[PDB]
């Protein structure tokens, strides 16, 4: 009998998608020639990025446990893959987030406030600034996908020389819209840049469960798009590999798609990798060029405490919402339906 | 007991007639509205 | 102009395409080919590949690209080759854009309308005509349009463009090209979400939508030789419900049944009799009856004739009402 | 056995993978996990990871493996998470296991149950407790059963699960462990389609349904300290209707209301209206009115006390149709 | 600024997926090793299958003109696709068939009259008799994917030494059902085939309008599974080909994504016309003496003569009540139908 070969198929295709890396665990540049190019004040500021996102993470989960916070998807961990790749980014870009993609929209422009408003749930804390360019965390996985290539194709439509970037986890790589997503995008060749944040487990899935193609990142081969496997943990390769599939963009050659091998340091809403930690490669490197210190690290960690306190106090004194508000903002012109319950309400509310 | 549409019902509570005082010559002897009116007048 | 529906379809994308230079056209088959029913003939060559394009087959990628466009700035006039497949994109109509501008407080909204043909009597195969307007009539933040001769769906069809929140446009295929009636040139508007008298009338209420309209209209002219003066009152939104004209004429009748091509435990007969039993219980002297199609799974092309609620059914249930 | 809803849902699944190794019970961390609340919690360790096991994430994914798995004589017992992700496999459900029996003429059926959570009053983000029983409500070939009681729950699963055509049995957050009941041991039916009266009445039937049902009971003990006698009949199945129950409530009372948590716009109400309408118009002294929820997409978490109906809203309704 | 070497990328993945060739347009085996094991009979069967299968749809098309069939979709051109690819199967085997691939499940067991009511629309026409394996063509495009996957499942966990095979169009492989069956089938490493026919055009739209990837069968990367793309247009390759995956999927290695290129003959000047399958099929067995214009025109006529009395047995069914309707819906009728049945079992009385 005659026999194909599928063994050799499945291997040569991994092998299109090595782990790109530049920094390793012990802060060691591995990849000079990827270096990506960043001034000292750059290298700064991304350090102060990450390390004020994981006190975010440290305070929300607190916060969550005194119930002055509603949902909330714990984020320490992968301050490389949501920080690095959003520093890739111009405020002319578009971000399309994931439940769990609050720090990204929030450095883009999003207050604080109103990152915390999301999480009690009230409208106001989506009520995204005009020119900040993003959209509410997206809940229903898969669906922010589908919405970006529209987002992209949006701007390239008219002619913006800008991206439009939207991310998911690994377990949302088995929905469909996240294959129509980057199909549509690359079949439009719309500037669209599609991350995978990879941190094995989908709530208590483990992403063996989920598919048994060896990468992640290979998944946009079925897009017929580029893909590319990055060190997750790694700053510099999070940022070299988004700014390559900008650059790509901007430049009208499609989207891409780029899969970041990270971890979460628990719970959904070991020791060995807390030396994989992102923030610990990156401080190692940062000193050895003279560029960081703990007065600085200790200056950024007070500096997030307390506006992490004044914002918790803002989302209290944000007026509590009526079901006249959420009546208003259903439609520009109110349907008669909600014409009538709007008085009933108004009425309701008088006293 | 029953039987009546509820225009009769309500016309017949408002004028204050017991329904059920009412006998009805209407199909299945339904109460109809004019049984009220020659309830009152008669 | 003497207009099928299916022409005053595309003459209003025709209008809307040339005043506004954000409105797009995209879906199955819609651009070069002009779409299955050629409702966007000619369209493309007119306007370009840049405003009516072709997409992948895949109706929810369809659905989040109007959506991501219309966060682009543009008035997204997506297709849905059939409504049968609103299946495959129910997140992104009602789960989605009916629901941007409340989960966004107004920051952003959804100049969206989605295009889509539906309807039984034409031997169409599994999926095809079903009539699913029941179902996004249930989601809040969207309004559900369903013409029934060429004026209307032209003046609504430009008025469901020019909304600035997602609008379903059901076409009905029976209607397409059933007849021809005088439509008007250039642009005009009329308002969504109230219905009209397609016939004044006495003695009894019909209210319908879709190809029942003309069903209704034919056991009008059949109780009229009998002297039952029935006035039709054709919803022309389904979603939502024009109240005071519906209510207006049972005050005035008395009596009324409504009737639909959806089966009796879907379309939307039950909340046009629950708002009538809420507003005029009063003025009623029979019940509300409902003329719809058997509970089961849309008819096998064959059983069409015998499964669809037709003119004879009407005249029956009103018959029923009348002699309550 | 004192059991909260919950533990009884457990049981009944117990009972059955017990009863009949054809069940099979998967969907998104519902084994080694227990499923995100516990519903299957220990089930995979009893039964074997063959019987009980995950699955990727998606939805759409899921449906088709409960249609495929049926077809191979499987009595497939799925879970959607939470309900409002039931947009990703609309069609499985109703373009596809809801017509399979029709669409084969028999040769073909799916004994599928659909487990899925559902309702508010717990605060959980986004698209987790819409109600959107309306939607399957509305599709030949499925039947939704919506349990408020753990007895209620263990009885109608067990049938549920029993029944050879798709049934869609959906659970409420708020009720899964808010009260604890005595719950036989052992397996027991409760028939699909059957109402259930909680508390005899005779000057208003109150319809309710989930966690209306308890805010019925808890509305009608006060209507008593008020001279007001509330018979609360709970659906326990909204489609089909149990139309003997419910008007025979009615022909007694000849007063009624529907309450239900969903939008008024959608939910199953305005049928319940319906059929009331057109099975006793002849009993009732006034209109039956509507308790529902304001026609806006599902509140954002800290306006669920303010939107969400409850007692006070029945007590309010009850009275309006008393002094009519 | 150094760049990512993304058109290496593209350019690599393409080179695994090279399109299987055994036999040419003139009919010459150009590629003796993948050589499919088959006997001279089992050789003529294909051939007077696709022969078959070719008059089916002339009469079919013809049929559909005179209105004596309904809905009907042109195979003409995918016969080497369709009916080699069934070739190799077992009666054991469930078959989850497209709107288009009536013919598969005609060969797997479906009589030929019901195959008609299919097309006329009437319930007798999808009551599959029972033991053949197949369910009625599907109409949503890329649901019967995700149903294979389930399908498959069930065999394996039952532990039959058979496969769920099921087809879509190039079309279909843009749609999420498409992908999701596939990897649903992969992560839980079931035997079934898919197979994804592509003739270049989903109704008006081209492939390349569909997706940029170069081929469909490297969609199968995705999954994590080995995808083959064929000559849609060759017999013997699609039947190796299917062979091949069977194989791999009964000894419990998962499934296969097979692309086959061929082209319709039109409905839904030229070339093509040489590569028909029947043309070099029909070289490749004369060149071995294995095939007469005889035994071909006895097949046409053996065909013609079958379509007569299928289209008669189709008549000849009685027409359907709502009664009917009703009665198939579920095992036990719920009330709303136990009422609606009386009101319409006295209307038809
Ligand atoms: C369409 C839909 N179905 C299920 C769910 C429920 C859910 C919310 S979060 C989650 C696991 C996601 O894991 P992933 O690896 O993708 O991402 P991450 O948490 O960063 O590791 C599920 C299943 C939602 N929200 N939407
Ligand atoms: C979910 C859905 N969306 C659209 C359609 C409508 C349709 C029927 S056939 C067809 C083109 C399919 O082309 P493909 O190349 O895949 O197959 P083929 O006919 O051999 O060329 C479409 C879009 C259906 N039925 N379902
Ligand atoms: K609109
Ligand atoms: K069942
Ligand atoms: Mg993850
Ligand atoms: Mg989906
Ligand atoms: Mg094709």
């Amino acid at each position: 009998t005659f026999q194909f070969p599928f063994a050799e198929q499945l291997e040569k295709v991994a092998e299109q998608f090595p782990t790109f890396q530049i920094l390793n665990e012990e802060g060691e540049v591995v990849n000079e020639e990827a270096m990506p190019e960043l001034s000292d004040e750059q290298l700064k500021e991304l350090m102060r990025r990450m390390v004020y996102t994981r006190i975010l993470d440290q305070r929300s989960i607190s916060l969550n446990r005194q119930g002055r916070l509603g949902f909330y998807a714990p984020t320490a961990g992968q301050e490389a893959s949501q920080i690095a790749s959003h520093f890739a980014l111009e405020k002319e870009d578009f971000i399309l987030p994931g439940y769990r993609d609050v720090p990204q929209i929030i450095w883009h422009g999003l207050p604080l406030y109103q990152a915390f408003l999301f999480s009690r749930g009230h409208f106001h804390g989506n009520q995204i600034p005009e020119g900040v360019n993003v959209l509410p965390p997206q809940i229903i996985i898969g669906a922010q996908y589908i919405q970006a290539a529209g987002v992209a194709l949006g701007l390239k439509m008219r002619g913006k020389k800008a991206v439009a970037i939207t991310y998911t986890g690994d377990g949302g790589t088995s929905q469909g819209d996240f294959y129509e997503g980057i199909n549509f995008a690359g079949a439009f060749k719309a500037p669209a840049i599609f991350v995978v944040q990879n941190n094995r487990f989908a709530i208590s899935t483990p992403v063996e469960k989920q598919t048994v193609a060896k990468t992640l990142a290979q998944k946009a081969v079925a897009a017929g798009i580029p893909g590319i496997q990055v060190d997750g943990m790694d700053p510099l390769a999070v940022y070299a590999a988004v700014k390559a599939a900008r650059e790509r963009a901007i430049n009208g050659e499609g989207p891409t798609l780029i899969e970041t091998l990270c971890f979460r340091y628990g719970p959904h809403t070991e020791n060995e990798w807390a030396k994989k930690d992102p923030l610990v490669r990156f401080r190692k490197f940062l000193e050895a060029k003279g560029l960081w210190s703990e007065e600085e690290e200790n200056n950024v960690i007070e500096q997030a405490k307390e506006e992490i306190k004044e914002a918790i106090k803002k989302a209290d004194e944000t007026p509590k919402q009526k079901v006249t508000d959420l009546i208003s903002i259903m439609f520009e012109e109110l349907p008669f339906n909600l014409k009538e319950q709007y008085e009933i309400y108004k009425e309701k509310e008088s006293k | 007991r029953v039987i009546a549409m509820p225009s009769v019902r309500k016309y017949a509570r408002e004028k204050g007639v017991d329904i059920r005082l009412v006998q009805g010559t209407g199909k299945n002897g339904r109460v109809l509205k004019e049984d009220i009116d020659a309830f009152l007048a008669g | 102009a003497q207009m099928t529906m299916v022409q005053a379809i595309t003459d209003a994308l025709r209008i809307e395409l040339k005043n506004d230079p954000n409105v797009l056209i995209f879906g199955e088959d819609v651009g070069v080919n002009g779409g299955v029913f050629r409702a966007t003939e000619g369209l493309q060559a007119e306007f370009g590949e840049d405003r009516v394009f072709d997409t992948p087959l895949a109706e929810s990628g369809i659905g989040g690209l109007a959506i991501g466009l219309a966060l682009q700035g543009f008035r997204p006039v997506p297709e849905i080759q059939f409504f049968g497949f609103v299946y495959e994109v129910m997140d992104s109509i009602c789960g989605q854009m009916a629901r941007i501008r409340y989960r966004t407080g107004g920051r952003y909204h959804m100049p969206i309308t989605i295009r889509s043909p539906f309807g039984g009597g034409v031997h169409t195969p599994e999926l095809h005509s079903d009539s699913l307007e029941g179902l996004v009539a249930q989601q809040p933040g969207l309004k559900v349009v369903i013409p029934s001769t060429p004026y209307d769906a032209k003046g609504l069809l430009i008025s469901a463009i020019r909304d600035n929140d997602p609008v379903i446009f059901l076409e009905h295929l029976k209607l397409y090209r059933s007849f021809r009636q005088e439509v008007p040139e250039g642009e005009y508007t009329i308002p969504i979400g109230k219905a009209d008298i397609k016939r004044e009338g006495k003695d009894i209420t019909i209210i319908a939508y879709g190809a029942m309209v003309h069903e209704s209209l034919k056991a009008a002219a059949e109780l009229e030789k009998e002297g039952i003066s029935a006035e039709v009152v054709d919803l022309r939104t389904v979603q939502p419900l024009d109240i005071e004209t519906i209510i207006g004429s049972v005050e005035k009748t008395g009596r009324a049944i409504v009737v639909q091509e959806a089966q009796r435990q879907a379309g939307i007969a039950a909340n046009v009799v629950a708002e009538i039993n809420e507003r005029a219980i009063l003025s009623l002297e029979a019940p509300v009856l409902r003329v719809a199609a058997p509970d089961t799974v849309y008819p096998f092309a064959q059983a069409e004739s015998v499964w669809l609620p037709n003119f004879k059914d009407v005249i029956e249930t009103a018959k029923k009402v009348m002699n309550f």
